[PDB]
């Protein structure tokens, strides 16, 4: 899942579209609905991603989300900001899926992020990777995130782009900040709450090295790259301030929000399941009606 | 696992139930002094209609306590990772090979593990000697319509093992690798 | 041609007066040699034809299904050792005969010049067909398949014999160069209406179309695995060869005659695959697979454009090879578990690791992987039906979808999950399946290599 | 870290010592948590729980209901987890 | 390799080379963002002042005396 | 709220009423039930245990279900105005439909072709 | 402990 | 903001983005100069900058290229000339959102017109 | 032979018969309504996935959660675990589905009001030189364009 | 063999799951299993930062370097 | 090697490199040490190799077929001429079709080469495509799979049917 | 609970499984059968630079000298097979023909 | 340029040798997982020199090295398209890949088919 579902091959369908730019800028239809299609994926990916409890399933609809703001990217005519982004979170969400790795290493198969906890000193390098690189993610400046991603949200907003477009990506944004607040709050922050007899050790070369590069790149790669690579898109020099700060105006009211519900938490209030977050944890309900109804409907007619 | 039952008491439901329950507000209840709390809270509801005698009444209160069992049920509950549903359920059982596949193995590859081998010619006889005999008690312990329960009797006279013993005892571990 | 003709002959009187403990390895000796002889016939000129004399010829189209020929006889030997091993040194003996003497109808099929003596020869196909079907069939349908197939492929065929002698009649000649230099157009009356039907039906019999395909399943399943694999290799592309052949003189009355033919055979393709879907069979499911990639090849004949016709050769020799590799898998477990049944054995992958390999190449190249010669095939028919009408990628897209989902399926059901535990007699593959399974997928991926060799005389 | 018979039965022995209803004094490998002790069915159905996430596996209810006494919980717990010594 | 011994109800050993790297990845990365902020802020602040139309008049502008 | 069971979503027997029903000829269909697959589990047992046998198991219900999936079909099949409807309707239907479409897509290519409308200016490979 | 490992014969 | 006076508000006197430029570039400016391009057509294909790069800021980026290809392997030796491209296209940008407020006023002035009509 | 599927059963006699032999009690035995599709006399078990059985009882088949001599569904290739589920889903099917199929076609109806008003900076369209770079984006040379002079504002 | 603590050491006391004994207690009820959960709260388990704490992991020693980088650079331009 | 009119290659235009700071370009380094370590023992073995072919120094000629009466002058039913013609024009077919492939490569390297200025600076490609497209397709196309000489012929009357029509009007 | 009859099967079936787990244990030695290729080539020949100079050449020389090579039978045998994009000219001077050229400027304000 | 062509395809290629020995004993032993991660890692720094060129100068190239098939006017030949897109991802990818192979060789340790696993990773 961390090199072929985060950073290879689920890039492939962005990479196509990439390489047929010059056909793509052509067109004007295929364009508009590129950037729908990529802003729906974004905001269900995230929203689903907000109520999920088992940490690989966070970071894979972090990845979806991704993949859609790169989508989006493309429906505002930015083949290379979508490239670059291709790159850095390639870079990043990568090292996040081997920190979540590590920890269901050390936890023994514990994949759900209820019975995670008291994570942050028990391992703290794979604690500061996943530090850096959830804050990469949500675009912290002078990340590899801050290089593409900080640069798409300017593209969308300063462009002629479908308005509920536009809305859906800056509110995946807030989105992206809240998974992150998940993964860290329920998993590194807090008291254990993993079983007895704990094996917790990361002291391993392999590990420790693979995440060591990683890091290294999540911090400076975002750098060289973009000031290495030729310049191949006319900026958007001149911008209103809260058009130019929106990003991480966004992040931070996601982390803040976030952070308010997971306090919440903490409250001893045990209240019944909303509506909306049966929609949320049962992925839209898409896996259950969809995944159904078609192939009872198409074997049985087979048979 | 263990024979199972025609039917399901209700006492016996009543305790599914209350695990059930218990591990659903588990899962909504991250915390752990959370959930305590809240623990004892749904063991009191439970212990209110301990002392309830009449069926239909106790009957009818189970019904009720499913429904909000339902209503209230987490969409995603916490599952054991090698409980069925888990993460790692089923994970390993490619690897578990059955033991009858070694007695394929080329000459070379038994010689290979010799002493291993020997010890399990001797499992392979002792199988054979009480087999016989394995049939022939539970003929005389089975009721005369058949088995009505799956439970099978043990060892009555020593020298004799459990009939229908050999696939338990010489099952694949659960980690094979 | 008689390079090759004679040898396949003189196996006959060698197989005959070989030594019981010799027939096998003799027979399978002197038809691999007899293969490497025919593969001097791959060098086919750029335009003409390798007419080698008034009666044999060979052309781009030929040559691959003669080699392919030549190549499965072994093999076909091979697969029947294992079953044929009871039966007395007679039988045995009779069993080698009736494949030698299918393989030598088939390489004068594939050479003749003139269309009645290739009419007599593909029908002359039918005798050791139906002896081997039910005679060493293992279940009590067989006869009742035998029956099904020989009754279909004769109501196709004595109406294209009518045909052929009023051919002759008229023209004057049935020598395939002749009527291909003084080809005349067919009008739109009633008569050449009846004329092209009888000229095509019989070739749409033999490669299995949609509402005429009931024989295939029962033939393939009965049969026995060599029996199946000239069924599912070859004979079926019988009806590919003389339908394109014989499309020569079917025109322009193919565009209007076409249309029921070819939607009866791109709906069929997703109808089959469907019923892939859900089958309980493994023999029977290869059997519709079959169904579905030879409607495509259907289809591509009836469009009769270039590319279409390059496309049929390619997957007719593609699937020819991963047909028959298919029928000896299911042919190896059904030996171990002595049932057809798909959930019988589950889990082989566990206890039969190297089988389990050959098993999902095999797939792959049933679900068209690129860059295998099946997926070259199917594209460029897909292409060619594109150009025919835009409408036709979807069905064309949902039935590679279908294919890919069945095969896949198969492949779980069987190499994957947790192993039956009542079965324990399956022992480790023998050395002949392996060697079976490999010189059925290997010389597949070669060809991807140099695909110019199966691209049809078109190309 | 293969669990040992003698550390399965220290880690069941310690759940419930750690049970302020069971008293340690008398808790022994034989105290029948309906016989010996006075735990009732939910208590049962409590400490089974308390066990199976102590331990990080599933018991099945139809088993948990028939396990009451301590060293049965052990050597089940040994069989889930194929444990010999 | 035994080098770290499991615990029961423990908070577990932390060697001393992953408390050191993992406080100093940490405090790389907070040194590059501020040493990058330091160095260039206009990439998250601002380059140039987003003119305004007040600023501009109809005759700057050219629309004529109505 | 209360929970609507579907076909692809059945009823839990949590909440299933006919669970919690405790009259005697209940417990004696469960044990009758119980009963005979204690003595079809015997008789597996009995054959998969034995150290003679060296085979598969024959499963008689398989054996029923592959042949009421294919050998039985057509022996109860009866000619009812149903089964000729359906079987007209998904037979004959899909294809003249599929034929109509197409039909239409290429006359209306023929047209543009005629007219000379249709571009065909790299179209050299068809 | 090192402990035999059930395997299917790969000789062949 | 414009797109609320546009949107929700009077359309007719907001500028559409699409239509603009609608007023004459003579009507109401007494006289305006041409824009001149510092860079040639064959400059810029020599250079083969990209059709959207191709813009009235062609010659700053081309020095910036130029510097950029021989500063290698420096890739921190040409922040000044960054600037002057991006500053450029600073008062490009400000010149079309000049434009957006010149079809504004006049939208209004046009209004103004009918209502003295 | 007498093993083997047969017809719809009509007397009640051949009801006992058919319950018998696929092992199962005469009331839950249930065939197929006789409606000419050739059923048969073939159980009609009930209609729930093989996920939907106790994944902790100790079934003949494990994969597939099935016991030796048992009836099979005949529908059984495809309410294997590996297919079409049936299990109770926490919320209602129809509620699901309405939920589902409401938010797509708000987000579609959302999108295409956000079409109908885009957002765009109040900015002029970019000026090109040489004629919008006619010649540049493929234009013929000999064919001289219309002018498209850009004045300084 | 991993040396299993003293099970008597385990207290609710300080712990939140004694609060949580406090409100049961109010209630009437006792918590059955506060030791067992004892050592979640206890030991160097029990203290840990908050999310903004957490954040700022190594900034103290950052904000030192860059500031002595900053230094740095005036000294050495 | 090969004709340089057939396969147009502009003359390269390789700018002069200026260094303008002091850090050394890696590339030049990475080149010298790829030259010293790659090329040269390559070279030295294609030298080695080249010895030996110029040693067994052999050639291999070009057939050429002479021109054959096209199937207008072929009679009815006259199989030898019709055979002659039908080869002829095959040979032609697949040359026509070579020709077309020649000038698509042509296209591609055009493409290539002029980078971002592609579709300012491959004006001329294009129109030999477009040139050489049509008149591929005026004559093969709509043939048929069992595509012949006679049908050729009969597609060019009708073309010239068709235009004596049209001029007629 | 259990059953004592059940309990007791329970019991002995136990007994019975750690006895298989207990052969389940691989003999002291697991005889391995009998490296001439390993002899005195893998005595004690170099285990660092050597091992790891050698793996760097099998892996990319050998391959970087082949494909070098094919280079000879590639590019310089078929026209238009490795198509390099010419290379961007900005105003300064070429190589084969030189010249030069360089445009106008426009008022340079600040920085 | 020449280097540039050279290297671009030499990356690939040697992608390739760890699948080609994967027929030898190397692959039975316990070293093909560690062979496998240094040939990437080899493989990553010579991507890095078609990226160091292409920074330089912008150097982008095509390569069809072989002609698989000339279906009438449709020539196809194995092409390489060398351009900024494809010299600046494999480097990253390369790179992504060595991280993930170090860690699989951590977490997949156990795993019987650990061989099998970096094979298909590869």
């Amino acid at each position: 899942s961390a090199l072929l579902h985060s950073s290879t091959m689920v890039v492939a369908g962005v990479f196509l579209l990439i390489r047929f730019y010059p056909l793509m800028e052509t067109n004007k239809l295929v364009q508009t609905m590129t950037l729908c299609l990529g802003a729906i994926t974004t905001l269900f990916t995230a929203l689903c991603a907000i109520t999920q409890n088992d940490i690989k399933k966070i970071v894979a609809f972090s990845t979806s989300s991704q993949l859609g703001l790169m989508m989006v990217t493309i429906g505002i005519n930015q083949p290379h900001l979508a490239f670059l982004h291709i790159c850095m979170h390639a870079f990043f969400k990568a090292m996040l899926f081997m920190c979540s790795g590590s920890i269901i290493h050390s936890l023994n198969d514990e994949q759900d992020i209820r019975k995670m906890g008291g994570l942050y000193k028990a391992m703290p390098f794979t604690t500061t990777a996943l530090i850096i690189g959830s804050l990469a993610l949500t675009g912290m400046p002078y990340l590899t995130g801050f290089y593409s991603k900080d640069l798409i949200i300017e593209a969308v907003n300063m462009s002629y782009t479908n308005a509920w477009a536009l809305l859906m990506t800056l509110i995946a944004t807030s989105l992206t900040a809240a998974y992150s607040t998940r993964i860290i709050f329920f998993a590194f922050l807090g008291k254990p709450r993993f079983p007895p007899l704990v094996l917790i050790n990361e002291n391993n070369p392999l590990l420790i090295n693979s995440i060591k590069r990683l890091l290294i790149g999540s911090i400076f790669a975002g750098f060289i790259i973009s000031n290495n690579i030729p310049p191949m898109t006319v900026p958007n020099t001149t911008m209103p301030l809260y058009m130019k700060m929106t990003a991480l105006i966004v992040t931070i009211m996601g982390f803040m929000l976030a952070l308010e519900l997971n306090n919440t938490t903490y409250y001893l209030k045990f209240k019944y399941p909303s509506q909306t977050y049966k929609f949320s944890n049962m992925l839209g309900y898409y896996p259950s009606i969809m995944h159904r109804l078609p192939t009872y409907h198409n074997l049985s007619m087979s048979q | 696992f263990s024979a199972p039952a025609a039917y399901l008491t209700h006492q016996q439901k009543v305790l599914r139930l209350y695990k059930r329950a218990l591990r659903h507000l588990e899962s909504w209840c991250v915390h752990r002094d959370k959930y305590r709390y809240f623990a004892c809270l749904m063991r009191a509801r439970f212990d209110e209609h301990k002392n309830e005698k009449d069926m239909v009444k106790a009957t009818q209160l189970l019904r009720q306590a499913e429904e909000e069992f339902w209503y209230g049920q987490h969409p995603q509950p916490y599952i054991f990772p090698e409980s069925p549903g888990g993460t790692s359920y089923e994970r390993y059982e490619c690897y578990k090979v059955p033991e009858w596949c070694l007695d394929d193995w080329h000459p070379s590859e038994k010689a290979m593990y010799p002493d291993y081998f020997a010890k399990r010619e001797q499992w392979k006889r002792l199988r054979r000697e009480s087999w016989e005999r394995e049939v022939k008690q539970l003929q005389e312990e089975t009721p005369p319509g058949g088995p009505r329960t799956e439970a099978l009797p043990p060892a009555r006279k020593e020298g004799d093992l459990p009939p229908l013993w050999w696939h338990i005892v010489t099952r694949p571990r659960e980690r094979p690798m | 041609m008689l390079k090759i003709i004679i040898p396949t002959t003189m196996l006959l009187p060698m197989t005959w007066m070989s030594k019981h403990n010799m027939i096998w390895i003799n027979a399978t000796v002197h038809s691999l040699l007899i293969s490497l002889i025919s593969l001097s016939l791959l060098n086919q000129l750029g335009e003409n034809s390798l007419n080698f004399s008034l009666t044999f010829f060979s052309d781009s189209l030929s040559a691959p299904l003669l080699v392919l020929t030549t190549w499965l006889l072994p093999l076909m030997l091979m697969a029947s050792q294992s079953h044929l091993s009871k039966e007395t040194t007679t039988r045995k003996k009779l069993y080698i005969t009736m494949l030698i003497l299918l393989q030598l109808f088939l390489i004068m099929t594939f050479t003749a010049t003139e269309l009645i003596l290739f009419y007599i020869l593909f029908e002359a196909t039918l005798v050791p067909t139906l002896i081997i079907i039910t005679r060493w069939g293992n279940q009590t349908e067989r006869l009742n398949a035998g029956l099904y197939f020989l009754f279909y492929t004769l109501a196709g065929s004595l109406p294209l014999l009518v045909a052929l002698v009023y051919i002759q009649n008229t023209t004057g000649s049935l020598n395939f160069l002749i009527i291909h230099y003084w080809s005349h157009p067919l009008s739109n009356s009633w008569s050449n209406i009846f004329m092209w039907l009888a000229c095509i039906m019989a070739f749409m019999v033999k490669m299995p179309l949609y509402g005429l395909h009931l024989w295939l399943p029962k033939a393939h399943v009965e049969a026995p695995i060599a029996g199946s694999m000239v069924l599912a290799a070859v004979l079926l592309k019988l009806g590919g060869y003389g339908m394109m052949r014989i499309t020569t003189i079917l025109n322009p009355l193919t565009n209007y005659m076409a249309y029921p033919f070819l939607m009866l055979s791109m709906w069929g393709m997703i109808m089959t695959s469907s019923i892939c879907l859900r089958q309980t069979d493994l023999k029977s499911l290869i059997a519709y697979s079959s169904v579905s990639h030879m409607a495509l090849v259907i289809v591509a004949i009836m469009i009769q454009t270039p590319w279409s016709f390059m496309g049929a050769t390619a997957l007719m020799i593609a699937h020819g090879l991963t047909s028959s590799m298919l029928f000896c898998l299911a042919n190896t477990n059904y030996e171990r578990v002595h049932s057809r049944t798909m959930i019988l054995a589950r889990g082989l992958q566990t206890l039969l690791p190297l089988m389990a390999t050959w098993w999902l190449m095999a797939s792959l190249t049933n679900l068209a992987l690129p860059p295998s010669i099946n997926l070259i095939g199917e594209l460029f028919i897909i292409t060619a039906s594109f150009s025919w009408s835009n409408i036709t990628i979807i069905l064309m897209g949902m039935n590679m979808m279908i294919t890919a989902l069945y095969s896949l399926y198969m492949l779980i059901t069987t190499q994957r999950g947790k192993y039956t535990h009542h079965i324990n007699n399956i022992k480790a593959s023998f050395t002949r399946e392996n060697a079976l399974m490999a010189l059925h997928i290997l010389p597949l991926l070669l060809l991807t290599l140099n695909p110019k060799m199966i691209l049809g005389p078109l190309y | 870290p293969p669990l040992t018979l003698e550390a399965i039965k220290d880690r069941v022995l310690y759940v419930l010592k750690l049970y302020d209803k069971i008293d340690p004094e008398k808790l022994s490998v034989n105290s029948h948590f309906m016989k010996d002790l006075g735990l009732d069915s939910l208590d049962q159905v409590e400490i089974i729980m308390a066990m199976e996430d102590e331990f990080g596996f599933e018991i099945p209810d139809i088993d948990a209901e028939k396990l009451m006494c301590p060293q049965e919980i052990v050597d089940y717990i040994a069989d889930k987890k194929d444990v010999y010594e | 390799g035994v080098h770290i011994e499991p615990r029961y109800r423990q908070f577990p050993q932390l060697t001393r080379s992953q408390l050191i790297q993992a406080e100093f990845f940490s405090a790389t990365m907070w040194f590059w963002i501020l040493w990058r902020f330091w160095h260039d802020s206009d990439a998250v602040l601002g380059h140039f002042p987003y003119p305004d139309p007040s600023q501009w008049t109809d005759e700057e502008l050219g629309i004529l005396p109505d | 709220p209360k929970y609507k069971p579907s076909r692809l979503a059945t009823l839990p027997a949590t909440l299933d009423p006919a669970e919690y029903d405790i009259s005697p000829e209940t417990r004696k269909a469960q044990a009758e039930r119980l009963a005979i697959r204690s003595r079809l589990k015997r008789e597996y047992l009995l054959q998969y245990n034995d150290p003679n046998r060296l085979g598969v198991i024959e499963d008689p219900a398989l054996i029923r279900w592959t042949y009421a999936r294919s050998a039985n079909i057509y022996p109860n099949f009866r000619p009812t105005p149903k089964t000729s409807l359906l079987g007209a309707l998904f037979g004959i239907g899909p294809l003249f439909f599929w034929y109509y479409v197409f039909k239409t897509d290429r006359d209306k290519k023929e047209k543009l072709i005629q007219e000379g409308k249709l571009d065909q200016t790299f179209n050299i490979s068809y | 402990k090192r402990l035999f490992i059930i395997k299917p014969s790969g000789f062949y | 903001a414009h797109l609320a006076r546009r949107y929700l508000g009077d359309a007719s006197k907001e500028p559409d983005p699409l239509r603009m430029p609608t007023f004459p570039p003579d009507y109401g400016f007494p006289e305006r100069k041409e824009r001149e391009m510092v860079a040639t057509q064959q400059e810029m294909n020599d250079a083969q900058l990209m059709l959207q790069q191709r813009d009235y800021c062609a010659h700053y980026l081309i020095q910036l290229l130029k510097c950029k290809r021989d500063s290698f392997p420096n890739f921190l030796a040409c922040k000044h000339e960054q600037h002057d491209w991006d500053y450029c296209e600073h008062l490009d940008y400000v010149k079309r959102m000049k434009e957006f407020e010149r079809e504004r006023r006049l939208l209004q002035r046009k209004k103004r017109r009918e209502q003295r009509e | 032979k007498d093993m083997f599927p047969g017809p719809y059963p009509k007397t009640p006699e051949e009801r006992a018969a058919a319950a018998k032999k696929y092992n199962m009690r005469v009331e839950d035995y249930e065939p197929y309504p006789d409606d000419g599709m050739g059923y048969g006399d073939y159980p009609k078990l009930p209609d729930r996935s093989q996920q939907e059985r106790d994944p902790w009882y100790d079934w003949d088949h494990p994969d597939l959660r099935l016991n030796w001599g048992e009836p099979i569904h005949w529908d059984l290739d495809m309410y294997i675990r590996n297919r079409v589920d049936t299990s109770p889903t926490p919320v209602s099917w129809n509620t699901m589905c309405k939920h589902l199929f409401g938010f797509v076609a708000f987000m579609l109806f959302m999108f295409w009001v956000g079409e109908i008003y885009p957002s765009y900076q109040p900015v002029g369209p970019k000026q090109y030189p040489y004629n919008d770079l006619y010649l540049e984006r493929g234009g013929d040379p000999t064919k001289e364009p219309e002018p498209v002079v850009h004045y300084e504002i | 063999k991993m040396e299993l603590p003293d099970y008597k050491q385990w207290k609710i006391e300080g712990t939140p799951l004694e609060t949580v004994q406090e409100k049961l207690a109010a209630r009437g009820l006792r918590d059955p299993w506060g030791r067992n959960e004892a050592w979640r709260y206890s030991g160097g388990f029990a203290n840990n930062v908050s999310f903004v704490g957490a954040l700022l992991k190594g900034f103290k020693w950052g904000f030192a370097a860059f500031v002595v980088a900053v230094g740095a650079e005036y000294y050495l331009e | 090697s090969w004709d340089k009119d057939v396969y147009p290659e502009p003359p390269r235009r390789t700018p002069a490199p200026a260094p303008q700071t002091s850090l050394p370009n890696p590339v030049t380094y990475l080149t010298k040490i790829f030259d010293l370590l790659v090329d040269r023992p390559v070279t030295l073995a294609r030298e080695f190799i080249e010895q030996q072919h110029a040693k067994n120094r052999y050639y291999y000629y070009h057939r050429e077929f002479r021109r054959v009466p096209d199937i207008t002058e072929c009679e009815e039913k006259d199989i030898l001429c019709m055979f002659e013609a039908e080869m002829q024009w095959r040979r032609d077919y697949k040359v026509d079709q070579e020709i077309v492939n020649i000038i698509q490569e042509r296209l591609k390297a055009c493409q290539q080469r002029e980078g971002e200025s592609y579709r300012q600076n491959c004006a001329k490609e294009l129109e030999q495509f477009t040139q050489v497209s049509k008149a591929f397709q005026d004559r093969y196309s709509d043939l048929g799979a069992h595509y012949s000489a006679r049908k050729c012929l009969a597609k060019q009357k009708q073309r010239m049917l068709a235009e004596r029509k049209a001029a007629k009007e | 609970g259990y059953t004592p009859d059940e309990k007791l099967r329970l019991q002995q079936l136990r007994e019975l499984r750690r006895r298989w787990l207990k052969d389940q244990e691989l003999s002291p030695r697991e005889p391995v059968l009998p490296f001439l290729q390993d002899g005195a080539p893998w005595k004690n020949v170099i285990y660092k630079t050597y091992r790891h100079s050698i793996f760097a050449v099998t892996h990319v020389l050998i391959p970087v000298w082949i494909i070098h090579y094919y280079l000879k039978y590639h590019v310089t045998a078929k026209p238009y097979t490795v198509v390099e994009r010419k290379p961007r000219i900005f105003p300064g001077d070429t190589i084969l023909e030189t010249g030069e050229v360089i445009p106008l400027m426009k008022e340079f304000p600040d920085q | 340029m020449n280097p540039f062509a050279s290297l671009t395809l030499t990356t690939l290629i040697i992608l390739t040798i760890p699948i080609m020995m994967s027929n030898s004993n190397i692959y039975k032993t316990n070293l093909y997982p560690n062979y496998v991660k240094t040939t990437v890692s080899y493989a990553f720094t010579l991507s890095l020199v078609p990226l160091l060129m292409f920074m330089h100068t912008g150097q982008e190239m095509i390569i069809s090295n072989w002609h698989w098939m000339t279906l009438q006017t449709v020539e196809l030949s194995l092409s390489f398209k060398m351009d900024y897109f494809s010299v600046m991802f494999i480097p990253v990818a390369l790179f992504v890949t060595w991280s993930i192979m170090e860690f699989s060789m951590w977490y997949m340790h156990s795993d019987p088919f650990i061989n099998r696993f970096f094979k298909y990773l590869v």
